[PDB]
RNA sequence: AUAGGUUUGGUCCUAGCCUUUCUAUUAGCUCUUAGUAAGAUUACACAUGCAAGCAUCCCCGUUCCAGUGAGUUCACCCUCUAAAUCACCAGAUCAAAAGGGACAAGCAUCAAGCACGCAGCAAUGCAGCUCAAAACGCUUAGCCUAGCCACACCCCCACGGGAAACAGCAGUGAUUAACCUUUAGCAAUAAACGAAAGUUUAACUAAGCUAUACUAACCCAGGGUUGGUCAAUUUCGUGCCAGCCACCGCGGUACACGAUUAACCCAAGUCAAUAGAAGCCGGCGUAAAGAGUGUUUUAGAUCACCCCCCAAUAAAGCUAAAACUCACCUGAGUUGUAAAAAACUCAGUUGACACAAAAUAGACUACGAAAGUGGCUUUAACAUAUCUGAACACACAAUAGCUAAGACCCAAACUGGGAUUAGAUACCCCACUAUGCUUAGCCCUAAACCUCAACAGUUAAUCAACAAAACUGCUCGCCAGAACACUACGAGCCACAGCUUAAAACUCAAAGGACCUGGCGGUGCUUCAUAUCCCUCUAGAGGAGCCUGUUCUGUAAUCGAUAAACCCCGAUCAACCUCACCACCUCUUGCUCAGCCUAUAUACCGCCAUCUUCAGCAAACCCUGAUGAAGGCUACAAAGUAAGCGCAAGUACCCACGUAAAGACGUUAGGUCAAGGUGUAGCCC
RNA sequence: AGUAAACUGAGAGUAGAGUGCUUAGUUGAACAGGGCCCUGAAGCGCGUACACACCGCCCGUCACCCUCCUCAGAGGAGACAAGUCGUAACAUGGUAAGUGUACUGGAAAGUGCACUUGGACGAACC
C-alpha cells in the first residue's frame, strides 16, 4: 500500500482538487507555523494538506515554510508589484484558510473558465492534422468524400498510372 | 524504503542488457576454422558436432552444427545465429542450415 | 605444418580461373600442402585480409590494387600482399613461397 | 541453519591466504611498481596543474613530495 | 498479467530463469492478384548522368528545397532587439545575436574542481566560487516528432592546411545478417525569377523493384508443431548412438530422435535468431539486506508545549587464597593416564616472599554507546528538557598481531621429545618460546550476534514455517538469483602475506530459509534378549585321516545358488541313461498343426528364503494442523471409529503343556526362464 | 528337558549307488544367576548437508581437457570430468561446529587467545 499517512495526498486527483489559483501578481508565499499549540492546528493541517494543492495549481509560486519561528502562525504573500499581504491564520481551520486565501488573492471562477474557453479556442475542429493536434488526419475520413486509396481503391480512370496510358 | 530514501535514490536502474555471443545481432558471418565433436554434460551422452569459426566481429567461437550429418570443412563460410545448445557448456551458437556453404540436411 | 594458405584476388573471372587451374596443377602436396582459402575478383578487401590473418595466409593479387588502408591493415596483422601483373611472375613468386615453406617439386609446365 | 555458506567462505579465504603466501614476493614486486606508477601519475597531474596555470616551472619553493613511498 | 513451467524424498516461503501477448530486423521453407504505406548496415570510398535559374543587361536566387545522425543539454519560456514581410512608413508578424530560467542515460571503483568569485568609475582590495541535494570527470544517445537540434570530406571553426569530397536523385565498390530505378513530367502544390504570358526545379507529382506492413480478393498452400507448460501422432528405423529442447527434459529394444500416417495453429505467409514493449510504495531474526558503537550541519519528523547504590571509565595505592623461589629439616622417589612412554630427582611439613589472576557473594542482572566491567580504598566521573541524523568527518572498538623497553608465577601457538597410528605434520603426555601482563605508539578485525536499527505508540481486528507474539507512525542505513567475491583493478590508510570500499567476464537453473516423513547416528536415558548379546553349563568345530560341497588350477569338455538368507545346495543322488557339456558322425515339415536346457528372475505366473525366534497391516469415515507435506495418545482417559487380513482363537500329535502347522503388508529388482508355462528378443540346412 | 549328548532301527529314491536326507525308538544330562562393551529389540527423546537413504553425502592437493579474467609466460575462477592421498564437514561426523587473528602442514586442515550456538549436557530429588 501507499507509504505514509493520508496517501491520498500523493494522487494527481487530490492535487488537482485544489481550488486556489493565485493571480499573476503573487510570486512568493511564506507559511510560518508552529509545530505545537492547539490554536495552530488549522495552520498545521493547512501545511500538511493544502500546500501540495496550492503549489500544484500555482507551480511558479515559491512556497517556503518556517517552523516555530513566531508565537503565531501566519502567511505572507509577496506580490510582483512589491506589495506584501499578511494573513493571520491562527484559530482558522485549514478550510477557512483556503477560503480566505482564495477570496483575497485567488483567481475567480469566471476568470478561470474564461481562460479555459480561450484555451479551447486554440484547437479548431475543422483543422486537419496528426491525431495529437486535430480530430481528423485527412478529409478522406469525412463520409461522402473520396475515401482513402489504402482502403477503397480509386477508379482506374482517376489514377495516374492509367491517365498516362490513355494519354499515350 | 522511506519516501525520502526513494526520492533520493531515484527510480531503479536496469543495467544494459549484456549482449550475447551474437553481440545483439540476429546472425553473424563466420569462417569454419575447424570441426570436431563434444561430449555433452551428464547425464546426456553423445558426440555433438561443433565447429570453431572466426566470426565477422573477429571473435573465435564454437558453433554447434545441427541436423543429421554435415559437410562443414575448413575455410567454408557459414551463418551463425544465437540459441545455446543446452547440453553443451559454452557452445552458444548454431549454424543456420541452407545458408552460404552449409547445405540443408539430406533427407 | 608445411602448409601454404593462399587467397587469390583477380581483376577478371577468367584470370581467377586461370590462377585456380595453375594451383590445381599442384602435385607436391607430400612435401608441402597448398590450400586455397578464398578466391575472388576485385581489389584486396578487408575480408581478404581477415581471411589471411585467420589462416596465416598470403594474398596474391593478380592485376589488382590494395589501397593504403589495406596495406596498413596487412602490416598491422602480419598479412603479406603480393600484387603481380603477369601470370608467370606470380607463379614464380608462388613457387618461391612454397620453397620457403619447404626447391618445390611442383613444375607448372 | 547449516553452515554451508560459512564453509564455502572459509575455504575461499583459506585458499586466498595460501595463494598470497605462495606468491607474496611477486605481489611485493608488482605492488612496488604500482606505487611507483602512482607517484609518477600524481607528479604528472600536478605538472598539468601548474602548466595549465601558465607557469613554465613549478611554483618557486615547491617540490612534489613522495606521498606513496613507505620511507 | 487472470497468469503458467521450474529448486525438493515431499510441503511452505523467497527468488532467478523461461512460456504465454504485440511489434520490428535478419535467416530458413514457401508465395496468386490489385490498392496504399514504408525501404543501404556504415558520418567508409566513388565512375557516370542530372539536381538553379530567371530576366531587356542591373539586381534577385543558387544561404531555400533535398540529405545524414558523426557530434550533442544551441531546441522550450522570459527580457531586449537585429535581419526579413506588411508597394513607402506604420507599429503588426516573423525571428537572430545577447542576457536570465528549464533541459537525456549510466558510472561515486570519477569526490574533489584548481581560479573555477565579489567589490571598485578607475587604481586596486577582499579570497573567494562549484560540490555527497552529485561539482569536476569518463562512457553512451540525435531529441521532447505538425516537427526540432546538429553536420555538410577531415582539421570542433576553416583565413590556412590536409586533399580533391553524392550525408541531393538514380547508381556503384567496400562492409554488414541487413542491399529499391543508373524512370517520366514540371500537368498539380511548393520554391526561384519576371510587370506578365511564362521558364527552371532528381522538391514534388505519376510510375519501377521489394510479402516489410495494412486493406481487398483468390475459382493456385505453405510454414511450424503434436511429452508437460501448449492445440494436436499411427507404424516403422535407431538404441544414451543418431539426434531433439524456450524451461523441465527425451534417446540404454521412444506419443519427445529420423521417416511415414494423421491431427493441431497461422496462412500468402510461418516463426528460427535478435531487439524492444511491460523496471521501485517489496523487504532486512534464519532466505540479500538493521551496516561493531556514539555525536553533527544542511535537513527531516510530529513522537517537542500538552506529557540514591550495585561489575562504566582513567589514575594512584593496597592484598586474602594459590603459585614460584629460597630456607629448614624428613624420604627415595615425583609428574604423567583409559594404559604407557618420555620428563625431573626432586617430593612432604613449616616459614619468608609477585609488575601474575581476582574463589564464595552471583539463585544478583546493575554500569557503559558498543567492545567490555564481578578483590579493596581514594580522586575525577558516567553528554542532550525533542526525536532521527555519517562511504560524508570526529572519537572509540574484545581476542589476535607489529614496534621499543621492563616483568615473567602460570598458561601457551611454533619448536623438540614420548606415545598412538597404515601414516599422525593431529587428537593424548612432557619441556620451552613468541604471546597473554606494565609503559608509549600502531593495527581497526570478530558468530563485534540479543544475527531482532533509533524514537513514539497499540493489544485490535493475529499469524507462511521455525525463532524471541502481531502491528501502527516517522526517520536513517542496507538489500534486489547463485557463484566468481571478506576477489582483481582503482582509491584511502603509521597498515607491506594487511584492513575498508568493491566490480566485471566465463558458468547454472537453480542457490537458498523453515519444516514433514524415512533411514542413519563410533546417539542419550530406561527396560529387556531365556540357548540369548556378554559371563556362566554341556557337547562340538577350528588340530589328524576320510566322505562330501564349493572356490581356484586343469581339461575339448555343463548350468543354477554362491553374506546373513550358498556351500551332502537344485539331487529323497551322475558308469551307459540321467545330460542340458566336449569331440566326431548323421537327419531335415523334423514325436508334436515343428522344435530350441537360446538371452532376459531387472517382464512374469508358479513355489519360496528373509526379517518372521515379528505384530502389525488396514480399505471406509471423522477430527487436528488457519483445510501443507502430515498427525490422531493419556482409563481418575484429552479424537478417534474401524470392516477385513495377521496374531489370537481353532486343529494334528499324547492334555488345555509342548512340537508342529500357521505367520499379513512389505524389505533385499533376494532364488529359480534348467520343474512347467509364459511376454519380449533370437536360431530354423 | 525327555532337550544336549551317546546309541539302535526303519523309510524316500536306484537295477546297483551316500558318512547325505526324512523319521521311529532306547539311555539321558549340567546352568538356568548375574549384567549391558559389543550385538541387537522396544519405548521415550536428540541431531541430521543422507532421500539411489552411511555401502550415503562431501572437502582439499595432485596431475586429466575447454570458456573467461588478471598477467611477462604464469597465475585465478568456472565448467567438464574419471582418477591419486587422506576423511576435514553433515550423527556428540567419531577431537562439537564456526568467526577474527597468529604459527605450522601433501591436502583437506591442526593448534594458541577471545568470541557465537547456527551443539548437547538427558531437564523434581537422586
Ligand atoms: S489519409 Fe486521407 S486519403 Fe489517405
Ligand atoms: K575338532
Ligand atoms: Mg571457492
Ligand atoms: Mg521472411
Ligand atoms: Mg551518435
Ligand atoms: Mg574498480
Ligand atoms: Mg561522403
Ligand atoms: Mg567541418
Ligand atoms: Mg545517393
Ligand atoms: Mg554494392
Ligand atoms: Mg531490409
Ligand atoms: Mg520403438
Ligand atoms: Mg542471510
Ligand atoms: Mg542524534
Ligand atoms: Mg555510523
Ligand atoms: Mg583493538
Ligand atoms: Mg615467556
Ligand atoms: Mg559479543
Ligand atoms: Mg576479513
Ligand atoms: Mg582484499
Ligand atoms: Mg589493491
Ligand atoms: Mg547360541
Ligand atoms: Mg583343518
Ligand atoms: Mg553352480
Ligand atoms: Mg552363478
Ligand atoms: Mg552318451
Ligand atoms: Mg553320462
Ligand atoms: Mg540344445
Ligand atoms: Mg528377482
Ligand atoms: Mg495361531
Ligand atoms: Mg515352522
Ligand atoms: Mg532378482
Ligand atoms: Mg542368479
Ligand atoms: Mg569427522
Ligand atoms: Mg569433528
Ligand atoms: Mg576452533
Ligand atoms: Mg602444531
Amino acid at each position: 500500500p501507499m507509504k505514509g499517512r493520508f496517501p491520498i495526498r500523493r494522487t494527481l486527483q487530490y492535487l488537482s482538487q485544489g481550488n486556489v489559483v493565485f493571480k499573476d501578481s503573487v510570486k512568493v508565499m511564506t507559511v510560518n507555523y508552529n509545530t505545537h499549540g492547539e490554536l495552530g492546528e488549522g495552520a498545521r493541517k493547512f501545511v500538511f494538506f493544502n500546500i501540495p494543492q496550492i503549489q500544484y495549481k500555482n507551480p511558479w509560486v515559491q512556497i517556503m515554510m518556517f517552523k516555530n519561528m513566531t508565537p503565531s502562525p501566519f502567511l505572507r504573500f509577496y506580490l510582483d508589484s512589491g506589495e506584501q499581504v499578511l494573513v493571520d491564520v491562527e484559530t482558522k481551520s485549514n478550510k477557512e484558510i483556503m477560503e480566505h486565501i482564495r477570496k483575497i488573492l485567488g483567481k475567480n471562477e469566471e476568470t478561470l473558465r474564461e481562460e479555459e474557453e480561450e484555451k479551447k479556442q486554440l484547437s479548431h475542429p475543422a483543422n486537419f492534422g496528426p491525431r495529437k493536434y486535430c480530430l481528423r488526419e485527412c478529409i478522406c475520413e469525412v463520409e461522402g468524400q473520396v475515401p482513402c486509396p489504402s482502403l477503397v481503391p480509386l477508379p482506374k480512370e482517376m489514377r495516374g498510372k492509367y491517365k498516362a496510358a490513355l494519354k499515350a | 524504503a522511506t519516501l525520502n530514501q526513494m526520492h533520493r535514490l531515484g527510480p531503479p536502474k536496469r543495467p544494459p542488457r549484456k549482449l550475447g555471443p551474437t553481440e545483439g545481432r540476429p546472425q553473424l558471418k563466420g569462417v569454419v576454422l575447424c570441426t570436431f565433436t563434444r561430449k555433452p554434460k551428464k547425464p546426456n551422452s553423445a558426440n555433438r558436432k561443433c565447429c570453431r569459426v572466426r566470426l565477422s566481429t573477429g571473435r573465435e567461437a564454437v558453433c554447434f552444427i545441427p541436423g543429421e550429418g554435415h559437410t562443414l570443412q575448413e575455410h567454408q563460410i557459414v551463418l551463425v545465429e544465437g540459441g545455446r545448445t543446452q547440453d553443451l557448456p559454452g557452445v552458444k551458437l548454431t549454424v543456420v542450415r541452407g545458408k552460404y556453404d552449409c547445405g540443408h540436411v539430406q533427407k | 605444418s608445411n602448409v601454404l594458405s593462399v587467397i587469390i584476388k583477380g581483376d577478371v573471372d577468367g584470370s581467377v580461373e586461370a590462377i585456380l587451374n595453375i594451383i590445381d596443377t599442384y602435385d607436391a602436396s607430400h612435401e608441402c600442402e597448398l590450400e586455397l582459402v578464398h578466391f575472388g575478383v576485385g581489389d584486396v578487401s578487408a575480408n581478404d585480409v581477415n581471411l589471411a590473418e585467420t589462416f596465416d595466409g598470403v594474398i596474391y593479387g593478380f592485376n589488382v590494387n590494395a589501397g593504403n588502408v589495406i596495406q596498413q591493415s596487412a602490416a598491422k596483422k602480419g598479412v603479406k600482399i603480393k600484387l603481380h601483373k603477369i601470370i608467370y611472375r606470380l607463379v614464380e613468386d608462388l613457387q618461391e613461397e612454397l620453397s620457403s615453406r619447404l626447391k618445390t617439386s611442383w613444375d607448372p609446365g | 541453519k547449516n553452515v554451508l555458506k560459512i564453509r564455502r567462505r572459509k575455504m575461499n579465504h583459506h585458499k586466498y591466504r595460501k595463494l598470497v603466501k605462495k606468491t607474496r614476493f611477486l605481489r611485493r614486486k608488482v605492488q612496488e611498481g604500482r606505487l611507483r606508477r602512482k607517484q609518477i601519475k600524481f607528479e604528472k597531474d600536478l605538472r598539468r596543474i601548474w602548466l595549465k596555470a601558465g607557469l613554465k616551472e613549478a611554483p618557486e619553493g615547491w617540490q612534489t613530495p613522495k606521498i606513496y613511498l613507505r620511507g
